[PDB]
């Protein structure tokens, strides 16, 4: 039995199909030491983190702006918050859902033998509906919204630059919008 | 998963029931008193958890509890010292003059004249004179205001309601089986990691972050209140970077494994800094840094869940040879199934790291400014002297518990304890002989001595102007440690301390440290501690073998650790118990001690501490007269003791007069030990019979039947009188004389 | 399984919450789990005293921050140093710990468990409470006031001192400017 | 973590971690000592690499300081 | 209090305790009133 992303190593044995996300990729086999309902949790916190995180680096460095906010990009959005003295603030909502829904739910993960599953907060509101077509949705932008927000950080670090964050723009993206005549030179 | 929490839940129901009914922890004091005899075993019974129980899970659980309750004491107890800097104390005035104004802590009320105890201690305040060092230790970590001292404290009270909850929890909710104490590499992989390393880290992020900053800026002259808040300095790079111009670089340095650009706040330049008098703080931080790698890389090193690790039974059963038949096999068994084993050898270690404190605090100084402050390094010396005392006599005491109760012959056959079992009269027989070699010599030179002076015959003494007697290893390994920075210390400024020889170090006029001259009547009083820690040895470790049985008695075992006798017969077999053992060796414990401190407080009064003037003129405490003044007894009653006493006996009238009061009733309880250490039990029984004649007489019998005091009881309560005014009288000379000069 | 109905990604396993309608307002609201490692009576009862207290801590704020009786002229915020310094706080603190002695009396004989309901004295002068099915209505009224008193008071201290305003305790542009502005703000109120 | 642009320093720390996880032992068992590689990813999982990498890693901070105080990274 | 924690409150240390608080107090006090009395 090999694994379906790894056509060569073997299938990892507690990934059988169930679990949106299953694309049987788990080198390392870190499914048989971290519990799998704890590592879904950690996962989909930090997809949900990474998700908000691209959209407000977006969206902030675009140029909306809230009254009274610091007009400055993304980058020194921290600095230029924590130095204006309210970004403290934002720790109070993040406490509050953190410790008071994350804490007992990590912990009757942990203990507890029956209990949602990792992402199961049963918020809902709306009632969209939590389908298994709707889950793989979640965790597919979840896993490209980590990789991103990385790529995101690390680009916009090294440019100190404007929304593409490559050192020439949307050209680096795009070749042919750079000098086609060399191209065209060798045919 | 072999390593796991296993916990009985709601074990004993939380009642006040037992607590009217004492004596129920017992079978035999439960059934009520008949005799004034109950109540002395009460009190001694009370944490004898091992008679009380026979299934160690129990016993273990109470340990957990009681050590709960402990740390709630210790919490409460640092929570008073924060509180009474914060309230009760001239902190703030003693901050912005370090050499002027004694440290006070502790104000009395005015009820009946003793108001006069509240001495001029300076800056504007009244009080009782702090010898305990809380002062420097809190200028150590940057507390120059007095809310974070309150805050301390407020937070001490907090964690000690918390131990006081957790110890009920564990006890009465939640109490851990016996399969989880013995998870004894878990325990150990736990404490050298999480408590030391992580301890030793957090510390130095602390004094990175706070003490460095704020003891700078109090070098550079900075007054408290127009320095930065710890705050404030936390999460300031550009404010760091002016003080240390290593935080522009950030965390990356430590990260590309570049930790040589961190020079800057992480040195090891030694020595002692020359505005305080005092260890350099970046020294320390970088000294917690080493501390805190190292004891989190060591904590990796036991077996646990993961298939990683050692076995402490493997390593032993792996270490044996010839000489020593089967080795250490057995005694993992030994310090996984007994308390009183484990109780032996922390003990030991707890003691003997009291007494490396001692030794290592007063040659190192490491707070600022608690060099100059004579009264608080004799204090910590002779606290910390005193305090490994006591528990390097508890080992040995705890160790003859064990060889007593929990010994199993089956379990350890021809291993080390077996083997050391078979041969202990060479032990103490070769011991005996070393303590004779060492008492004649070291003591018959003093008197040799004596009657040399006394004879006029100074040139035939044992003296530097006669047969010389030099310490020559001392000074060699001194004059090793002097050349250190930079041949065996190359990245090293200065030496470790210059009590092994260097530069004199002066903080306003006082001597911090000076260089600290060893010569014959060293090597005499060298000999002399040598020799009172072999005596001590010996009647200890003779307790410890002889528990079990001996050529005297071969049934020792039979009649329990603590016992009065066998009996007028064979002789005469008094005090034949390890515990009388114990008793006897307690009073050779601070007969050592007593002569450790006499000897500190003589050496360092007259050749290290002092004043120093214009073109370097050292004048010392006592002018230099160790050297020739230690030689003879006499020497040391003459210029030691009556010389030194003036301070304690014309102390009366002013602020002192309570170390005066404190002297003569320390005296008077040590006379009152020799009336229950000399005495016996038969006499006092026969005088309360005539007093009991008399109460029946006048129909005042009590049903509690008035008895005299246990043999065991007796010897224990003279012992424990004695050590309290011996204790007490030191306390009080010293205290007096080194406030007063 | 029975999740909580306030939490409900996490079951009612605190089961120390007891069964589910013994106390009014039971809605499972316990993540920290307090009830394990404490009694459900005095915590009850310590929750319906800090409700009463704000309560009348609220009102009392409100009330000194708008009139007082003569000679106490003070404002609310020091009042309480200068009553202390007067003398009056010290025959609240006397007469309070009286009752509060009587009450601790009562706590100990509820928790050996003589007959009392948490929160109960009997104190119901006028009769509001005197007909069964009400009793039932008027504690989770009694409650959910007492909960928002507590949110209450703790915002009127906080912003009284925070703001240095009476009664609304609102910044200056708050109430001297335009909040429902629409137009571009600048950078500042 | 990665140093600031020196690849002679990443030389070490990665040669320090092939180094000691061949070079490891748990329970006599090792890749030096001719026992297979499956088998060992089967009595250990992740717990070889992480402790491999970890000795690996101190061993290699130890030879970069040594180098770096000597002379050549 | 309870039947059982005032029984344990009637015990000889406690009360001994107790007692001697009381009386000292009461010393201290008439000390702090009409202090150094040498005659009746
Ligand atoms: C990972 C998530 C994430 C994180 C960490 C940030 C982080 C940041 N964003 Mg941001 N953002 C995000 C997602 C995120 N964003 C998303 C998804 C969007 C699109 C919707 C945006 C859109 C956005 C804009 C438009 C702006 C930011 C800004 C900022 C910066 C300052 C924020 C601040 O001061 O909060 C302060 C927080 C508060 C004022 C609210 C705290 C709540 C108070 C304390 C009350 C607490 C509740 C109370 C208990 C109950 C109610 C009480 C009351 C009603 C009575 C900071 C760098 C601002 C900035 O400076 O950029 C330059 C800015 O203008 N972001
Ligand atoms: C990393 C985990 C860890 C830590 C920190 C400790 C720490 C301690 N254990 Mg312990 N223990 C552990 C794991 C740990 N243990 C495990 C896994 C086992 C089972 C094998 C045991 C079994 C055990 C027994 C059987 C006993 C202890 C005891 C003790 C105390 C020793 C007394 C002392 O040095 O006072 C130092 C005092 C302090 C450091 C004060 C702090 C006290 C808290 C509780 C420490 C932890 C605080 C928290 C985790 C840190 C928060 C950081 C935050 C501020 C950011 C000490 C508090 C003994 C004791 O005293 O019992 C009460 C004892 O009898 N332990
Ligand atoms: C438990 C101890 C401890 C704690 C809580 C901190 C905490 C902190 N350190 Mg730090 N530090 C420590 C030990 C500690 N340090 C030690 C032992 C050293 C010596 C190697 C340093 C050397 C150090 C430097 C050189 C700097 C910090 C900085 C910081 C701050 C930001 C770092 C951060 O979170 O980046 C995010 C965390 C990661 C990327 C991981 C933060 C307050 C920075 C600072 O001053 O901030 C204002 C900074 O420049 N630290
Ligand atoms: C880690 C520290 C530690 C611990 C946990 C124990 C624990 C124990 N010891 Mg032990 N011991 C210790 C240190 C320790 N000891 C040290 C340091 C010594 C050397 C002095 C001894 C010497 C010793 C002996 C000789 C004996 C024990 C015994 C015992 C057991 C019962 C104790 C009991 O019920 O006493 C109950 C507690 C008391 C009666 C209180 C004692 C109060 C003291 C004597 C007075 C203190 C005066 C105070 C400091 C100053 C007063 C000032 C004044 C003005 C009022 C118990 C297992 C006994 C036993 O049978 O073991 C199985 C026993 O015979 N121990
Ligand atoms: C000042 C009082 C004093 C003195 C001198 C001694 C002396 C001694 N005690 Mg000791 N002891 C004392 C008080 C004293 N004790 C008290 C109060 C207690 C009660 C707690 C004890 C409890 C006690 C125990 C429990 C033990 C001792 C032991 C010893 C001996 C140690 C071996 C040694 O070096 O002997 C050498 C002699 C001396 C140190 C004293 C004389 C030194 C002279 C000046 C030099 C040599 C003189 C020479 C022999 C004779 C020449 C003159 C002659 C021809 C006229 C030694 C005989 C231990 C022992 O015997 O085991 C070996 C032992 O186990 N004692
Ligand atoms: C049981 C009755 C009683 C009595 C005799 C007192 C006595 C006092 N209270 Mg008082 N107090 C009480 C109950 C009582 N308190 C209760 C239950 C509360 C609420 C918890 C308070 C709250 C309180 C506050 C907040 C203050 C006092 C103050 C005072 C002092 C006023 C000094 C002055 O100049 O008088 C003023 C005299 C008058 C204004 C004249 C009119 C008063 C009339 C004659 C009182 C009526 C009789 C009275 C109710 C006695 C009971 C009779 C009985 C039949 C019920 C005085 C020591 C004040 C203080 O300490 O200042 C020094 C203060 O600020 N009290
Ligand atoms: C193969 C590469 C390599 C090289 C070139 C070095 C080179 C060096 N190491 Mg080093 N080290 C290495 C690998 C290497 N190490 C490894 C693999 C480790 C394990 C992690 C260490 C751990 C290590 C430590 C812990 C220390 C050194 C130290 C030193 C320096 C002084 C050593 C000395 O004189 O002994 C010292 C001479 C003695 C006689 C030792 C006395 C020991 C008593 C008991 C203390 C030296 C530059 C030391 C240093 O940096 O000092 C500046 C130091 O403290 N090394
Ligand atoms: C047995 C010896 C003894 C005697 C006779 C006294 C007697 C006295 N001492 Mg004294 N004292 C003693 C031991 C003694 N003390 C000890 C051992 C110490 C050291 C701890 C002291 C320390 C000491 C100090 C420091 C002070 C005294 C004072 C006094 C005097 C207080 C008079 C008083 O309070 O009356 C008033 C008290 C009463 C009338 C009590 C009666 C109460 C009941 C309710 C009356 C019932 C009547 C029916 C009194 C002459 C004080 C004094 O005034 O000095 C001259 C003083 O300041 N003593
Ligand atoms: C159900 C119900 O009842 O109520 C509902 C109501 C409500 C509010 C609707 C709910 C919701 C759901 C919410 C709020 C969902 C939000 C989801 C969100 C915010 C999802 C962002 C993904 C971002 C991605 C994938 C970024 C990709 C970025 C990618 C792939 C890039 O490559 C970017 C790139 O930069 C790199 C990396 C390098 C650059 O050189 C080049 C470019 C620029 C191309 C709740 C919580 O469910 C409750
Ligand atoms: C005096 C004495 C007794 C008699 C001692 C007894 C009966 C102790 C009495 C204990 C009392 C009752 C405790 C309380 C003491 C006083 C009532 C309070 C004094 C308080 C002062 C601080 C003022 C012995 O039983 C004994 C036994 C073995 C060796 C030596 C001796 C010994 O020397």
């Amino acid at each position: 039995a090999k694994s379906k992303a790894i056509p060569f190593l073997d299938a990892p044995p507690a990934l059988d199909g169930t679990m949106a996300g299953d694309k049987g990729f788990d080198p390392l086999l870190l499914s048989n030491v971290v519990p799998i309902q704890w590592a879904r949790e950690a996962e989909l916190k930090h997809a949900r983190i990474c998700m908000l995180a691209v959209v407000g680096w977006v969206t902030v460095d675009l140029g909306f702006t809230v009254p009274y906010a610091p007009q400055v990009s993304s980058l020194a959005a921290h600095d230029a918050a924590v130095d204006k003295g309210v970004f403290l603030g934002l720790l109070i909502p993040i406490a509050l859902v953190e410790v008071l829904a994350g804490i007992p739910k990590c912990f009757q993960i942990m203990n507890e033998p029956d209990a949602s599953p990792g992402g199961d907060y049963k918020f809902d509101p709306l009632g969209i509906g939590a389908s298994a077509e709707m889950q793989e949705k979640e965790i597919s932008n979840g896993r490209l919204a980590m990789l991103a927000f990385s790529g995101i950080v690390t680009q916009a670090a090294l440019t100190q630059g404007p929304f593409p964050y490559t050192y020439n723009g949307v050209e680096d993206l795009v070749p042919p919008m750079q000098s086609v005549q060399g191209a065209l030179s060798i045919l | 998963s072999k390593v796991r929490v296993i916990v009985d839940k709601d074990p004993v129901a939380t009642s006040f029931e037992k607590w009217a009914q004492p004596g129920h922890f017992s079978r035999t004091l439960a059934k009520g008193p008949k005799t004034t005899t109950w109540i002395w075993n009460l009190h001694a019974d009370a944490h004898d958890f091992d008679s009380q129980t026979s299934s160690l899970e129990d016993i273990s659980r109470k340990i957990f509890s009681a050590h709960f309750g402990q740390l709630a004491i210790i919490f409460l107890w640092v929570s008073q010292a924060y509180f009474h800097g914060a309230r009760f104390s001239n902190y703030s005035a003693w901050l912005l003059n370090p050499t002027s104004i004694k440290p006070s802590a502790q104000v009395v009320w005015p009820v009946v004249g003793q108001e006069i105890l509240n001495g001029d201690v300076g800056g504007g305040f009244s009080g009782v004179q702090i010898t305990s060092g809380v002062f420097q230790m809190w200028r150590a970590s940057g507390i120059t205001n007095e809310t974070e001292l309150y805050w301390t404290a407020m937070g001490g009270l907090m964690m000690s309601a918390l131990m006081v909850f957790a110890g009920w929890f564990h006890y009465h909710k939640a109490a851990p089986k016996l399969e989880w104490f013995q998870n004894v590499e878990s325990m150990m992989n736990h404490h050298l990691a999480g408590l030391l390393g992580l301890g030793c880290l957090s510390w130095s992020g602390h004094q990175i972050h706070i003490s460095l900053p704020i003891n700078k800026l109090l070098d550079a002259g900075v007054a408290p209140q127009e320095i930065p808040l710890p705050h404030e300095l936390l999460f300031n790079q550009d404010l760091m970077a002016q003080l240390y111009p290593s935080f522009k670089k950030g965390l990356l340095p430590f990260f590309t494994l570049n930790w040589g650009e961190y020079s800057d706040f992480l040195t090891f330049k030694g020595g002692l800094n020359p505005i305080t008098g005092s260890l350099w703080l970046s020294d320390t931080a970088h000294h917690h840094l080493a501390l805190a790698v190292l004891f989190i890389f060591a904590g990796h090193m036991y077996r646990t869940n993961w298939g990683i690790g050692h076995s402490m039974k493997e390593i032993l059963e792996a270490h044996k040879g010839p000489l020593t038949g089967e080795g250490h096999k057995g005694l993992y068994e030994i310090l996984t199934t007994s308390w009183h084993a484990q109780l032996a050898i922390n003990l030991a270690m707890m003691g003997s790291l009291s007494i490396i404190v001692a030794h290592h605090m007063y040659a190192m100084p490491p707070y600022p400014y608690i060099a100059v402050d004579y009264p608080t390094q004799l204090s910590l010396f002779t606290h910390h002297m005193w305090i490994g005392g006591f528990c390097v006599c508890g080992a040995a005491a705890h160790g003859a518990i064990f060889m007593v109760r929990d010994y199993s012959p089956v379990q350890s056959y021809n291993n080390l304890l077996d083997r050391v079992l078979r041969h202990r009269d060479a032990i103490i027989s070769h011991l005996n002989w070393v303590c004779i070699f060492l008492g004649t010599h070291s003591f018959g030179l003093y008197i040799h001595n004596d009657t040399m002076r006394a004879l006029g015959r100074p040139q035939d003494m044992f003296s530097d102007k006669a047969i010389q007697l030099q310490p020559i290893f001392a000074k060699w390994v001194q004059s090793l440690h002097t050349l250190a920075p930079g041949n065996t210390a190359p990245n090293s400024l200065a030496t470790a301390s210059y009590a092994f020889g260097g530069d004199v170090v002066a903080v306003n006029g006082k001597i911090a440290m000076m260089p600290i001259q060893l010569g014959t009547a060293d090597f005499l009083v060298h000999h002399i501690h040598a020799f009172t820690i072999h005596v001590t040895v010996l009647i200890l470790l003779k307790g410890v073998l002889f528990a079990r049985s001996s050529r005297l008695i071969p049934d020792k075992a039979n009649l329990g650790f603590r016992f009065p006798c066998d009996g007028p017969g064979r002789g005469g077999t008094c005090q034949v118990s390890a515990w009388d053992h114990i008793f006897l060796g307690l009073f050779w414990m601070y007969n050592c001690i007593s002569v450790v401190i006499f000897h500190f407080s003589w050496k360092m009064q007259s050749d290290v501490w002092g004043t120093i003037s214009e073109k370097g003129k050292i004048t010392h405490i006592t002018g230099g007269n160790f050297a020739n003044s230690a030689l003879t007894i006499n020497g040391w009653l003459r210029d030691f003791l009556w010389s030194q006493a003036s301070q304690v006996i014309q102390s009366y009238g002013s602020a002192l007069s309570a170390y005066g009061i404190i002297f003569l009733g320390a005296h008077f309880i040590w006379a009152f030990s020799l009336m229950f250490l000399f005495s016996g039990r038969g006499y006092w029984q026969e005088l309360i019979e005539s007093v009991v004649w008399a109460h029946n007489k006048l129909k005042l019998a009590p049903a509690i039947q008035p008895r005299a005091l246990s043999i065991t009881q007796g010897r224990a309560v003279g012992l424990a009188h004695y050590l309290l005014g011996g204790i007490g009288t030191t306390w009080s000379f010293f205290l007096a004389r080194i406030i007063s000069v | 399984a029975a999740a909580a109905p306030a939490t409900e990604e996490a079951e009612e396993a605190e089961e120390s919450l007891g069964p589910v309608g013994a106390l009014v307002g039971d809605v499972g609201f316990d993540p920290l789990g307090f009830t394990e490692i404490l009694p459900l009576a005095w915590l009850r009862e310590a929750e319906i005293k800090h409700c009463r207290t704000a309560m009348l801590a609220t009102f009392g704020f409100a009330f000194t921050d708008f009139w007082h009786f003569p000679g106490f002229d003070y404002t609310t915020l020091e009042a309480h140093d200068a009553v202390i310094a007067q003398g009056g706080m010290s025959q609240l603190l006397l007469w309070i710990g009286l009752l509060e002695v009587f009450s601790a009396i009562s706590i100990d004989q509820m928790l050996r468990g003589s007959g009392r309901e948490p929160g109960d004295y009997g104190f119901d002068p006028l009769g509001f409470a005197s007909d069964p099915a009400k009793k039932a209505d008027l504690q989770m009224k009694e409650l959910a006031n007492g909960r928002l008193a507590m949110f209450a008071f703790g915002g009127f201290v906080t912003q009284s001192v925070l703001t240095g305003n009476t009664f609304p305790y609102l910044f200056d542009y708050q109430t001297a400017g335009d909040i429902v502005a629409i137009a571009a703000q600048g950078a500042s109120p | 973590p990665i140093p600031q642009f020196n690849p002679a320093k990443a030389f070490i720390m990665m040669f320090s971690n092939i180094l000691i996880i061949c070079t490891m032992s748990i329970q006599g068992k090792s890749l030096a000592r001719g026992t297979p590689h499956d088998e060992m990813v089967e009595s250990f999982g992740i717990t070889w690499l992480l402790a491999g990498t970890s000795l690996g890693h101190i061993v290699g901070a130890g030879a970069i300081l040594g180098c770096t105080a000597a002379g050549f990274l | 209090m309870s039947k059982d924690l005032l029984k344990y409150l009637s015990t000889a240390p406690v009360l001994l305790t107790a007692w001697m608080s009381l009386t000292a107090g009461m010393i201290i006090e008439i000390q702090r009133f009409f202090p150094d009395s040498l005659s009746f």
